[PDB]
RNA sequence: GCCGUCGAAGGUGGGACAAAUGAUUGGGGUGAAGUCGUAACAAGGUAGCCGUAUCGGAAGGUGCGGCUGGAUCAC
RNA sequence: UAAUACCGGAUAAUAUUUUGAACCGCAUGGUUCAAAAGUGAAAGACGGUCUUGCUGUCACUUAUAGAUGGAUCCGCGCUGCAUUAGCUAGUUGGUAAGGUAACGGCUUACCAAGGCAACGAUGCAUAGCCGACCUGAGAGGGUGAUCGGCCACACUGGAACUGAGACACGGUCCAGACUCCUACGGGAGGCAGCAGUAGGGAAUCUUCCGCAAUGGGCGAAAGCCUGACGGAGCAACGCCGCGUGAGUGAUGAAGGUCUUCGGAUCGUAAAACUCUGUUAUUAGGGAAGAACAUAUGUGUAAGUAACUGUGCACAUCUUGACGGUACCUAAUCAGAAAGCCACGGCUAACUACGUGCCAGCAGCCGCGGUAAUACGUAGGUGGCAAGCGUUAUCCGGAAUUAUUGGGCGUAAAGCGCGCGUAGGCGGUUUUUUAAGUCUGAUGUGAAAGCCCACGGCUCAACCGUGGAGGGUCAUUGGAAACUGGAAAACUUGAGUGCAGAAGAGGAAAGUGGAAUUCCAUGUGUAGCGGUGAAAUGCGCAGAGAUAUGGAGGAACACCAGUGGCGAAGGCGACUUUCUGGUCUGUAACUGACGCUGAUGUGCGAAAGCGUGGGGAUCAAACAGGAUUAGAUACCCUGGUAGUCCACGCCGUAAACGAUGAGUGCUAAGUGUUAGGGGGUUUCCCGCCCCUUAGUGCUGCAGCUAACGCAUUAAGCACUCCGCCUGGGGAGUA
């Protein structure tokens, strides 16, 4: 069974950051395609795209790599995963590699990274580790 | 492990049992009762001493003795040290040691304090063997 | 003051765990020696798993089943 | 012989029971108003004014309170053991009585059968509880000294009087002892109060004082007692704090110590000088403070003919066990005052010597054999000190639980493999919810410690002060991402749908075969026979052998392979039985229907075995019997439980990949086993390539101690199972 979304998100962003190319495209979710549009902001995946299609839409990434396909990021894991429901509230907000690392975090209206997270102060389900 | 069986699982540690079976005098002396002393010392009687031998290429010949503390508790226990003036059935007192001589102990007696005296011609018992300050 | 509810405590009898003990039996090893047993060739020797059984006192072997296994070792 | 002792009675209400009324709540009901009978009682004390009124001041009694505390009930946490699985009958519930503050089996009588039980009741061990504390960066673990409270107990059991409250730590009764003593007739006692005793223990502190300080009990008070507590008194028991000399003085004195013989060496150490009185010694101060206290006497608000009497805070007085303390001053000298551990290293520090693998040391490696920086001695050094070292234990370590922070490719670990209950987690999208979740507000987290700051104590130690911290508590503000619901559907997963492809899968049944073995018949020897010799054992009447003939039972010559089925065990002669499973494509569409899976639980090598048959082999044991007193030991010969048929017991193993399952991702090369498709061509079957789903070999990355896997990961991740905890002791008890 695909349990978490998260999971399999992550260990194939990091297998095709092992394998060096940016095009890839999965099937998404309403919260996988926002968050990629939160990748395209941070910027390590220079391009994202989501269509519809059984049974949620592919979504579309175009990876950011480094100058010489280099991971611009370094480490990438899940955080809320199936049993964890794992929460954070306003001060419960981590910081990985403070600044540099980040981590969007589902809050009460919405997914939000960790620096919107922090500042707006409204804390949630972490969700995952990204540095 | 899942995390549901680790929950209904304690994860419990391998806690160790002390092989040094101190069981000093607790309830021994009221109702018999088995009582986890952890005393230093207790005050008991070697009720009999021997001498068991080495092999070779060091035959340091090593001596034991069958002692009873406060709990009267059976154990052959060996006799470390140079020197002494105890014979059978005499009061002693022994620490927790186990050494390289014989298996089947684990325990030692101490110099100085007791009918094993100590010997006060060297400095290392300046402070230990039971022998005062060599002055 | 008596009786009646309950009534410890306490004992009695039926047994249960029982607890050390242990009736006598059994099992073993044992030849000092009481049997007396001879006194010839002394063994023609063997060998990579597990479970399980049938013996071998055992030492092992017949095994049945199927084979995972991880030569020696020095200063 | 008096009481404020006792019993009456008068009165009385929210007091009982009923009367009615209104309001209202959760169902029980609660709130308020108006009715019946009922008895409240200190003619008390003691002051005053002054009548003795009058109140004073308490007490009395009554109702209403507050408040206090207690009780009771509930929720959540609240120790180990399941080699702890059934408990269970006033028990379950109600009925009526009673009974208590209430509550109800709470207990009676009723009727009824409950009621709990793996999410671990029950049983056992054990245990005071927590706050708190110790180690740990923390996480955590562990602990539960005094101190805060809460609980339990007071020789033992059974009670009960009392009183608001005890079934009463220093009431009682009884009985049981126990023990003690008696005139023996029966009387007497109970330190898990405090010292202390005896003993025990390693030993733990006065058979110390006081009530100075508070803290009560009782009053108005003095006061009583205070083994609370305060205080001093012992245990370098634990921290903290002063020194146990500093500065000078080199000359490397002398001398210890080595030495190569110079020198170093102790060592600015010495001598000597200069200081300190720290520390200690003494004469004092203070024996601080703590001391506020108890009430009295002072005039001032409530009221009284009358602050009369009172009552409020003020006048004014009153208290030391510590102790004539701490601490401080006059002086006292470097002069009292300090050591100990280690030096192979681990870890800081070594050489000389005597010693002789011996003594020995010994925490680890191990040293010591004459030669040791590992024994001892001297020096020298180090570390450390009012202490040092040893031991007992908790954690760090020890991440040695591995949530943080382990594996199971092999060092320890995947049942043997299943089905599946609960449960675990939960696909895509649309709303609500706010349960969570997040996100504040509230009340509320004794105190102390706790951290921070800060005050005092010289300082430290230390208490104190405040802050911080401190809930997983309840409540409400948002919120709807997420999980969880609620609703709504979508689909490929799942379903199932159609087309196929697919088979040692299963179990039943039958069919064949070569042939173990036996044996029929016929022929045929002389030996077979196993060996070292053979023995034996077979056997001249035919063994061994033959060819013709069967029997029984046996598993099925090839295929056979990483073929395959399986979840494994295992599953291959053929066939069928009536089913189980396999996949290509399929998307057929309800709409997550899924997930592994504690318990449970089926299936299952062999042997063994119960029974009932067979026995064809084979075959332990066995014996004949080599061998050798012994010979089963083995080499024989035959035969042998059973193997083999029926079911159970068997449930175990190398069932091993010691690779749980599923999920999906991720270079390649490169096959397979079935598929499919496209083009390619005559069937492309021929080719290629894409994947379907597995099973390869090499190898990206990754990772492993290594080994190697590496799309079928041992790479990456995820829900769900079990194990592992050195070896082994012992899979054994």
């Amino acid at each position: 069974t695909m349990t978490d979304p998260i999971a399999d998100m992550l260990t194939r962003v990091r297998n095709a950051n092992m394998v060096r190319h940016e095009k890839l495209e999965l099937p998404a979710s309403n919260i996988k395609k926002e968050i990629a549009e939160i990748l395209k902001s941070e910027g390590f995946i220079k391009n994202v795209e989501y269509v519809e299609d059984d049974k949620q839409g592919v979504l579309r990434l175009f990876l950011k790599y480094g100058q010489n396909d280099e991971r611009v990021i370094t480490g990438l894991k899940r955080i809320s995963k199936p049993g964890l429901r794992v929460y954070a509230k306003a001060s419960e907000m981590p910081k990985v590699l403070n600044g540099l690392g980040i981590a969007l975090v589902s809050t009460s209206e919405g997914v939000i990274t960790d620096k919107e997270a922090r500042k707006r102060n409204v804390g949630g389900e972490i969700i995952a580790y990204v540095w | 492990p899942t995390i549901n069986q680790l929950v209904r699982k304690p994860r419990q540690s391998k806690i160790k049992k002390s092989d040094s079976p101190a069981l000093n005098k607790g309830f021994n002396s009221k109702k018999k009762k088995f009582t986890d002393l952890n005393s230093p010392q207790k005050r008991g009687v070697c009720t009999r001493v021997g001498t068991m031998t080495p092999r070779k290429p060091n035959s340091a010949l090593r001596k034991y003795a069958r002692v009873r503390l406060s709990n009267n508790i059976e154990i052959n226990a060996y006799i470390p040290g140079i020197g002494h003036n105890l014979q059978e059935h005499s009061v002693v007192l022994v620490r927790g040691g186990r050494v390289r001589d014989l298996p089947g102990v684990r325990y030692h007696i101490v110099r100085g304090a007791l009918d094993t005296s100590g010997v006060d011609g060297r400095r290392q018992g300046r402070s230990l063997y039971g022998t005062k300050k060599p002055k």
